[PDB]
């Protein structure tokens, strides 16, 4: 369940199976890595306008080429079932448009 | 400012019971002299 | 567990209210001001009878009408041929063949029987109509009288008895008889027909279907020791056949209130939302030592002015023509005896005081003194005059008392 | 055919989301992000069981609580009537009781037992408790204990061996036995106990229904040739009868990290959105030439500081407490031999400049030279010293990495 | 008993209105303006028939083309083997076969059969067509005609008799005989063909399908005792296996009004919402003593024009194109014998005067007169005259009467 | 009768739109933009088959894959125990073992077989591969292959004939023998495999799980009167028991444009919405009698460009690198014989022209003479220079051709 308060304008969400799981924090705009808060085409998603509803409701799905899903992963340095059978993969949160972020 | 408009209407357990002789009436045809 | 439900969004369409039309044959969703939610109506016995409401039992109780004399003695107008009485034939009745109560500056009051008052709620209507004549007569007056329905004519013009029996008629005799009914055909080139009398939309009151005219076929005949004078009261109500089409603006009103503003410069009351009123002061005006009419006790809150036409003249001045209020109120101008002693009048006249946009009303008392000096006030505003020379206007004393609502002006 | 549909709208309630306290006994209408949009579940074999989240299972299972030696040469512990152990009686264990982790500047870790860990996840809890004492002896070795369980206390203030025996209590003999359970009952005046420890919200813990005693009845007897230490080890588990009421705030954290920010005036890592953060340049601060903490590269895009308490000396600087960043940065200055070589630093202490409203920072190397630059800085702006003699604060040679997220501070 | 209802909330999505697009098959909620709020339609009986508005029904009556002469005596056109008339073949008949009413300045009015009316509101269509042909000719008249429906040719480039026997033909004989049909064929590459007429979206009209051609057998023969002219009437009609694909933006409009606004350059009339317009006056322009077209009483309410398109020369002024209005207007100008009669003119001429982004118009009397002095006002506003100069503009006496609707203008 | 609903309100959830990412095994709500508003769907018949989108009967088509030749003459590379051919086993193709075809500054086009083309739309998969190897000889060439399969290998750097012969292998005889299948097993210690290629979202390909390997048993023999070489063509498809796991980010895109912006500083197309552009004139730009590049005829509109990255040197000037448009436009220059003589050019080079945070484009025709006065106007802004002084920039003629989109540039 996620909710956008300070804009009133539509947002995306979309999510990354497959994409390698190395990462304990999320990360933010410019320091994001290149490659990476791109939105790809043929991944579920949901778009929701912020004119209609502020919060929203999706249930991402278990999609890991594998027996079962690790938890309580460790950080910082590897194997191959740290990266692809620990996460649920990546959710990728966007603004459908380019217009500038409101100052508050 | 604030603008209310309040509208009505009867209801289904309402009833005019007695039937008295109408009082005389205005046109509202003849408004304007 | 807590099963998912991906099952697909309806597309809905939102709308603020349920309809405003519908009367019957439907449910109206609505939020019941009670304690029990559910579906709930007043209890009743028999003490309580059903809503008296159905349009066929109004409409047939006899509605009395415009009544005239029948003298025996008239060597003119008692002839055989004559034309009594007449009027066009329609469920609402002529205005002038109805019980009339006028009054000066206000409304006509017609005192409408209840196939007419019904009528002017609906559109169309449709139906025999039943004429009840009463006649006030003893056994020795004796006459006959032929009342004819002449489809497709709605005045006298070309109507005489000679062409009156070539139409639906019926000859009524009047020996030993003092009441009896001529129910009226229904003879249109269309279904329903329109009232006569309408909503304010248009210039032109619609007509009516066909004429009744009553003639004299044996001329009225009474005695020495029996008065002469027989009064006719023409009663009406609707056919068992009588029906009413569509729901409109009603052509009537109450007679509670006969208050109108007729096509009249009445000067507007101020603007709404700006009442009721008082007379204060202002800071900025003569450093609140003169009077206003405001409309709250907190600064800046002087009454405004709704919009004044721009056929008034500029040097004329207002008076109150509905409910006003009573306020306490000036020294001795030079050269003039023109003072005010301090005392509490009822406020009539007043003079309109412009600031840019928006327009105040300063208040004078209801004195032929007063009228002078709102009329010297009015005519130094229009000359430009400086604003320190048109002082010597009412003082401010103390606050008075609020409006009940809104006071009316005029030139 | 296009028939109308005029039937009642309905009184709806919109609201943004499904519940967020619903966890089971209903449904949960979500956007499942699949490309089947009906009801799907991942598949399942004997290769993946069923989810074991059972709470009789979980809380049945020992955990290991704070051991203790049992000399038999001690002539006076060894006594009949000492007390050897003893604590009170509920799910969670006292803290004292559980074996520790401490360390310097950071938060103490406790190894709980699954029955506490999951009470600490309710509000409320009941039922009976099985203490298991295990024993580190061998044939040789004998006694006997009498371990209690007084209701009502909760200390052993007014608690002895001839006042323990007045209660429900069990005698354990040592004579070639290893292993054995005390199942403690639930004596309470009321049906659900509350736990001991709970989220922070009142500054006071809870206290347990009763309290759990062993001692001494027969003084334990080695030999010689055995050791005279016998180490006991008390586990705990739940009773078959153990049931835990209402979900409430943790009273436990995972020790993933142990980094906490305690009161203690921590220097509030600049605000939320004004981060990451890099050592960068601006055009209204010395043209550009000295540094300062950026969050945007685009202008006018300073990093803000948070709200400093006002507890804090004005003239003291600041130093990192958590993760930071390295840049590269000053000639000798007049009078001094304070010189800062090029070079790369890692960033550690920091001075405020306050610009109206916003507060920003200036980064400082963490070195001993520039701990006492900074020192003067802010002692130079505590006294409102003139711009342009505070200038020579760290030059800008270039843009410097950006931090993985938020920088604390300290005075 | 208040009983919760936690039942699940519904993911619902919002909308404005029902289907635009959808006719039939389906239901239309919509709040329907009557007393009764049920299922209602309109009572019928057999004086109200059922609606009238089968497709086959329609397009299966003959409308008539565009008629020529059959002349017997032409001993060059009445030979073995002249074209006397074709067309191509398709449901809207081509432009040049229909009976024409052109206009000048106004569009060109086609009197189009019910086949070819219909087939215009639908995109693409099929079947076969049903060409009646007329003849008025008495017993004497005798000939023999080959007409044929060419598959795949839309012009008589390559078509000759010696042609058209090759392909779908019919020999009609002319012998006592006035009316006959050819029922031609629908032979298609595909199965549905596009309409060669639609609404402008591109710059060319799609092709027919076939050609039909009449040719002559043997040459008409008449006598001397008889009209040697033979008027030929051409009808069409549907064929039973005609049908109509898809509907689109129709290819017609109504000849009610022929009034049309072509790429000429129309001066705009003014912007919407800033209409009716009437000529008064403006205290920003030359104290309002001058004409200027408003469109409201209230003060700063001067009729705006809308996109002057900039191909438009600034020395030019403009003319009134539609409907007009009456107004009441100058002394005689220094050095000329320009004056204006105080009387009432009709609203012809026009000069535009811009201040700032908003454009105004100035209006001038419909009189030879006015037309010049518009001229100079035009070309003293395109060299920047003094405000002050240009003051001797028609004056301003009274207010006008307002127009119906939008004034439109030209260069 | 309009009975009361009381009936309570449901709690309702609104959204936007419905699921995204469903795709079968349920309804999706819409407008359909039909006449007919119930469930509608495309005729078909026998002439219009069947979807074939079953992913089956797709992957087992063969798809051709990088051909190599095979000489019986080489005394060195035909030997027993030579490694002929080898490539990692999963569904995609290495991109050298695919027929490629490679452009200067644009992309490189993979021929994919249907087998790879479908896994690169899909994260997961698994199955047999099916691999045929058609040989290009005739009856007189002989020979024998060992192919392998080898599980847990990706290269050949411990690859070798003698350890080959120890995993999963075959054995085809080249005699008489043109072609041949080796369908190559699923050995994985997981389910299901990753593809090797993927979306751009890390900077690393993932490894297929096994390695297939062609080696020589007996080393092919040709004779005197047949070709010594024979091309051998292996060929791919899946097997009856391969399987696509889950739809991702295609790894693929089509080469019909193969236009791309890599990371190479391309001048960014100006911004979006302020394209088309085209040539025209500034009323603050020189009174409008220069170039620059316009987005709208109204005033104030100046194509504003992107965000120029910082790494771009301030005396450099741009060039068109993709669609460009025409535009007609100088003077002798004094010192120099730089002078544009009045035509029609085409757009290649620019200079930015920076004004506030806003930033514009300034034309320059393609010819090397341009380029030189582009060079110098890049360098007059870099400096500083009066804006009179840089004023000798093209002139400005009448307006040009509007772009079929956006325009890009280049350092």
């Amino acid at each position: 369940r996620i909710v956008v308060e300070g804009l009133n304008s539509c947002v995306w969400v979309q999510h990354h199976p497959d994409r390698p799981s190395i990462f304990s924090r999320p990360i933010i705009g410019r320091y994001i890595a290149a490659k990476d808060a791109y939105r790809n085409h043929a991944y579920a998603a949901y778009v929701q306008n912020m004119s209609v509803n502020r919060t929203i409701e999706v249930e991402v799905p278990f999609y890991q080429p594998g027996l079962y899903g690790m938890l309580n992963a460790s950080d910082n340095n590897t194997s191959f079932d740290r990266l692809r059978f620990t996460g649920l993969g990546d959710l990728l949160i966007g603004i459908e448009g380019e217009q500038p972020i409101p100052k508050e | 400012g604030i603008e209310i408009s309040v509208y009505y209407s009867i209801a289904d357990d309402f009833s005019f019971n007695i039937f008295c002789g109408f009082p005389p009436m205005v046109y509202c045809d003849e408004t304007y002299s | 567990d807590n099963p998912p439900d991906p099952t697909p969004a309806k597309f809905f369409v939102p709308i603020p209210s349920h309809s405003w039309a519908h009367g019957t044959n439907t449910s109206e969703p609505t939020n019941t001001l009670r304690l029990d939610g559910g579906v709930v109506g007043v209890g009743r016995s028999d003490d309580i009878g059903t809503s008296d409401t159905a349009i066929s039992g109004i409409i047939g109780v006899y509605g009395l009408l415009k009544p005239f004399d029948w003298n025996a003695n008239d060597t003119g107008r008692n002839v055989g041929g004559h034309l009594l009485w007449s009027m066009p034939v329609h469920p609402q009745v002529d205005k002038d063949q109805v019980i009339q109560v006028m009054t000066q500056s206000k409304l006509t009051q017609y005192y409408l029987p209840p196939i007419s008052v019904v009528s002017s709620l609906y559109a169309y209507t449709r139906g025999s109509i039943k004429y009840k004549f009463l006649f006030g007569n003893n056994p020795r007056h004796n006459a006959r009288l032929l009342v004819a329905y002449i489809p497709g004519i709605s005045s006298d013009n070309r109507l005489t008895l000679e062409r009156a029996r070539n139409s639906a008629h019926v000859v009524f005799s009047l020996n030993e008889v003092s009441e009896f009914v001529f129910t009226v055909p229904y003879i249109t080139d269309t279904m329903w027909w329109p009232r006569k009398y309408g909503g304010p939309q248009a210039a032109g009151e619609f007509v009516a279907p066909s004429y009744i005219c009553m003639f004299i076929l044996n001329p009225l005949v009474a005695m020495e020791s029996v008065p002469s004078i027989v009064t006719i009261v023409p009663m009406i109500a609707a056919g068992d056949d009588f029906e009413v089409a569509v729901p409109a603006q009603p052509a009537v009103g109450l007679s509670r209130n006969i208050d109108v503003i007729y096509p009249k410069d009445s000067i507007i009351s101020f603007k709404s939302g700006y009442f009721p009123v008082y007379v204060g002061s202002w800071h900025s005006f003569f450093d609140s030592t003169k009077a206003i009419l405001r409309y709250g006790a907190v600064s800046d809150h002087i009454a405004q002015l709704g919009n004044i036409p721009a056929n008034v003249n500029r040097k004329a001045f207002w008076i109150v023509v509905g409910d006003t209020i009573k306020f306490k109120t000036l020294d001795k101008i030079n050269g003039t005896e023109w003072f005010i002693p301090e005392g509490e009048y009822t406020l009539g006249y007043g003079v309109v005081w412009r600031d840019g946009a928006y327009a105040y009303m300063v208040p004078y008392p209801l004195t032929p003194l007063g009228e002078k000096i709102a009329q010297y006030t009015a005519s130094l505003l229009a000359s430009n005059t400086a604003i320190s020379q048109i002082r010597p206007i009412p003082d401010y004393i103390v606050d008075s008392a609020a409006s009940k609502d809104n006071i009316l002006w005029s030139p």
